[PDB]
RNA sequence: CAUCGGUUCUGGCGGGGGGAUAAAGGCCCAGGGAAUGUGGCUCCUCCGGGAGUGUUAUAGCCCUGGGUGUAAUACCCUCGCCGGGACCGAGGACCGCGCUCUGCAAGGAUGCUGGCGUAAUGGUCACCAGCGACCCGUCUUGAAACACGGACCAAGGAGUCAA
RNA sequence: AGCGAAUGAACUUUAAAUAUGUAAGAAGCCCUUGUUACUUAACUGAACGUGGGUCGAAUGUAUCGACACUAGUGGGCCAUUUUUGGUAAGCAGAACUGGCGAUGCGGGAUGAACCGAACGCGGGGUUAAGGUGCCGGAGUGGACGCUCAUCAGACACCACAAAAGGCGUUAGUACAUCUUGACAGCAGGACGGUGGCCAUGGAAGUCGGAAUCCGCUAAGGACUGUGUAACAACUCACCUGCCGAAUGUACUAGCCCUGAAAAUGGAUGGCGCUCAAGCGU
RNA sequence: GGGAUAACUGGCUUGUGGCGGCCAAGCGUAGCGACGUCGCUUCGGCUCUUCCUAUCAUACCGAAGCAGAAUUCGGUAAGCGUUGGAUUGUUCACCCACUAAUAGGGAAAGCUGGGGACCGUCGUGAGACAGGUUA
RNA sequence: AACGCGACGAUACUACCCGCACGUUGUAGACGUAUAAGAAUAGGCUCCGGCCUCGUAUCCUAGCAGGCGAUUCCUCCGCCGGCCUCGAAGUGGCCGUCGGUAAUUCGCGUAUUGCAAUUUAGACACGCGCGGGAUCAAAUCCUUUGCAGACGACUUAGAUGUG
């Protein structure tokens, strides 16, 4: 009845898929599949996946599907009846949180070596182990938050005072200039954002992306492949210790 | 509304040289008694088909007794009620023992949630829903769940009007 | 107080009839079916209990037809029989209609008994109490309202006579 | 109603509701042949005569009619229904019927216009309208629901008043999303051509004008807001993971709030009443 | 000269114009149609008591480039107050100031200044009368 | 509050208090006029065993309107005192004396009020009588005062004195 929330209509350009894009997906990779030789399963777990884009251009050979992994599943077929080609549905059984496919063309050693080769620092997103502790001096504070030295660094924007301030940090403006007590760095000691060996929330995995301060590693982990000649899928180092579908 | 007894109502129009042998209506109505039932049928006739009173003549005025008055079930009420906007339909469970006390209980609902009287409730049709999952409405729903059993908080006890001084003070509790 | 008559209010009891010769129901007979699935079995199980399978087993239920069966009961209509109150007693030889006839409850109350026989019943005043209740007349009007007359009492005071 | 009958309110086989005029016997209808100054071509018609045949629906009937004579009366007000005309709204006029006038009594707290019911003096019984929390005689009666009002409501339902405002509450209708994971949330992505073109001191999605395409896509607007001198940064749209079963929108019908009020202190009749002593059956 | 008529208003009144087109949920199966937008523009003074709020001031709040000062718009509020002169030149009658401010009304009321109607006669292209009567 | 209440002082007669004797005295109305937890109602009580819809419960309840004498019993009721306790518009407890007293069972008496007629019966207040104790007062008029005043009213002073 009555008193209920309003529901905002956005003045926006672009709706929800819906029913659509799922179908749109499922003829995606239905028309993949009988093109490539080989169909990775890999695993990015808690990772923030902007570097999957840099992936896709290195290997423009091969397709690679990140979608829903319930849609992923069932495109695949996860019975040997529903299923599209020989051992496909013991494929299904790798897809169980957020995973991916790599279609691929590719020895598939020559896969193991790029992805194991492959590592780029990334920020560290919530419920990830803090390596080392970080904490802004005490002081006029900087936009890298005592990483950078001082004298190489900028103060960090005024706008970003009230977003600092609202994740917990005692900062004030002071003519201009954000400051950790007084300007001098006399009058209080510093922030302490994480703790060594501490699992970091998303106020203080926030606070370290405006100091942009890369705690995490970004790795793909390779879970299984399927190959289309011999219609069996094999097991990777990933794969024996990860919860199955 | 009042006490009710479904009535088979049978009538048709009088025999002409022209027509003999008419069609031979048939309705149920739910009234308080026979008198009622039959000027329900002209009624309800004179809506439908162009046969009156004068020219009509009532065959048979039969009660129908429910089979099975001891067993509990759910009923289904399709009716129609035509308020200051118009006439609309709605759909209604009732959880009762015979039709008569399912229809007696809507003509007591619709009064009282929609000032609706009999003049202006239409019966188009009540069934028994033969099984479970034919249930519709949440409130019927409950009461049709597994190994239902409630207590009875805050019951007030039933003491003679006529006993005005009570020398302890009652308790609420069985 | 007892026995009656007229009127009336209010309890109980014994029968008859009618529905679908009630519908249901209890106990039997023969089928079919399902779950808010009883046992049994399997998996979770924290004393506890859940999830799944399947058709009566260590519970039962639903639907159809038959028997007992012209069953009982409710409702409607009916024929009577006892009980408890209230108000009333008009008339005054016989006559009548009648019946249950040595008579009677049949064209209207008699019988038995007690206290008192005097302010006791009853009546008149004044007052208290409960309920009720505009101040008369005239005039106008469809009607109110307005307006006019009214300090009080006694006596007098107005459709008569003649043609 | 039909036009699988024809034709096309002005069509019809048939036919509503509704009032409404006339008639229903021996105080009657037809025939007949005698006359007549009427009439006809004519004993032919018409009038005047003769004879012939369960008394011709129901219900009521406390009598009907004729003549003569005698007294008081010459208005109207309101309401229903029908109807004519008009206004922003009022309203004005006709026809019938009913109430009041000459009418007491019961009820609506009160009362010209409402409901019940009509009258000698008394006793008993039963009711109508209206009522049964106390004033106050009779129920703090029974069943199912609805409603909480910062002067609710208790029968005025006309006006204020609308296609009106309510993140009050209940019932319902239609459409839509959902174990292919729906609504809400949290953790992340929100990218590339590209500071797109013009303009601007400066203008990079976000002071302005106009176009508004493609790639990667799971998805991401040549961008919804915050922000910068311009960037940067944040946020929204949209997508994914976790979570897990029901949700969303728009209407309809009830009851409740607002939907405008001045001025001596006062009114559902009063107290007062909230699973009512309010509202519907 | 005649006819109908004593006369009006009483949940009245208040802040947002009318007309025409476009749009328009519905009703309906052409017509009515709101909000918006476009087009054209007798009177004055005197008063005392009380009440109302539709608040001018004093109290407290919300908002505004509200720096301070001074304000402006709005809300709760009637507890408390709401002046002294001119009216001697002109007009839509309204200037001088003082003050915290110099708000508007109801009880609708009395003093004080400003500023009749009927016939009769003689005539009517039109009035006249010290002619008569009267609430 | 002139028809709300409290405390205190002095109260002449009348009768102020106490005891009992009655009233042809008044009572919006005796007839067992019997009964103290507090608090919650989506909780509570207890004897700590248990108990709670239910005051249709508990107490009291027999006798010439309630006699006399026993048998038998320490149970209940009442009056007085002593010690204390009760103040919101003021009482009850404990102890002692005395009086009455079916828990059981008898004997004597009831009649005649004549077949019912309020079973005149309680409490408070008021009044009339005795016999015991106790007390010996004020206000107003008047004169005066001016703290007051239309008149009343008011503040004063008049008995030996600071008049």
């Amino acid at each position: 009845p009555k008193s209920k929330r309003a529901r905002v209509y956005h003045l926006i350009q672009v709706n929800k898929k819906g029913r659509e894009a799922k179908e749109r997906l499922f003829s995606n990779i239905r028309e993949t599949i009988p093109k490539y030789q080989h169909c990775f399963v890999f695993s990015v777990d808690n990772m923030r996946n902007n570097y999957l884009k840099d992936v896709r251009h290195e290997l423009n050979d091969c397709r690679i599907f990140f979608g829903k992994t319930k849609l992923m599943a069932r495109a695949l077929g996860t019975t040997p009846e529903e299923e599209q080609a020989d051992g496909l549905h013991r494929l299904t059984r790798y897809l169980t949180g957020t995973v991916g496919l790599l279609f691929t063309n590719r020895d598939p050693a020559d896969i193991e070596s790029y992805f194991s080769n492959l590592s780029q620092v990334d920020f560290a997103r919530a419920g990830t182990v803090a390596p080392r502790t970080v904490t802004v001096p005490t002081g006029i504070v900087y936009s890298t938050g005592g990483e950078v030295p001082p004298e190489h660094d900028v103060p960090v924007s005024h706008t970003l005072e009230p977003e600092l301030r609202r994740l917990g940090m005692p900062v004030r403006m002071i003519k201009g200039k954000v400051c950790l007590g007084d300007e001098k760095g006399e009058a209080s000691e510093g922030y302490t954002i994480c703790k060594e060996g501490e699992v970091l929330d998303s106020r203080q995995t926030r606070l370290l992306k405006l100091f942009s301060i890369c705690l995490s590693e970004f790795k793909v982990s390779l879970l299984g492949y399927w190959n289309s000649a011999s219609g069996e899928v094999t097991e990777l180092e990933a794969g024996k210790t990860r919860p199955k579908r | 509304m009042g006490r009710l007894q479904e009535y088979q109502v049978i009538g048709r129009h009088l025999p002409t040289e022209a027509n003999p042998n008419p069609a031979l209506y048939r309705m149920r109505i739910f009234a308080p008694n026979e008198v009622v039932a039959k000027s329900r049928f002209w009624y309800f006739l004179r809506g439908l088909k162009k046969v009156k009173k004068a020219t009509g003549e009532i065959v048979s005025v039969n009660v129908i007794s429910e089979k099975h008055p001891l067993k509990v079930k759910n009923f289904g009420i399709w009716l129609r009620y035509d308020s200051r906007s118009g006439t609309h339909n709605m759909y209604k469970e009732y959880r009762e023992t015979s039709r008569v006390a399912a229809v007696e209980a809507m003509y007591a609902d619709m009064a009282a949630r929609h000032r609706a009287r009999f003049r202006s409730i239409h019966i188009l049709k009540v069934v028994e829903l033969e099984k479970t999952e034919d249930v519709k409405r949440p409130y019927i729903k409950q009461l049709v769940a597994k190994n239902l059993s409630f207590p009875l908080p805050h019951r007030v006890p039933k003491i003679s009007t006529k006993k005005i001084f009570s020398a302890k003070r009652p308790s609420t509790f069985s």
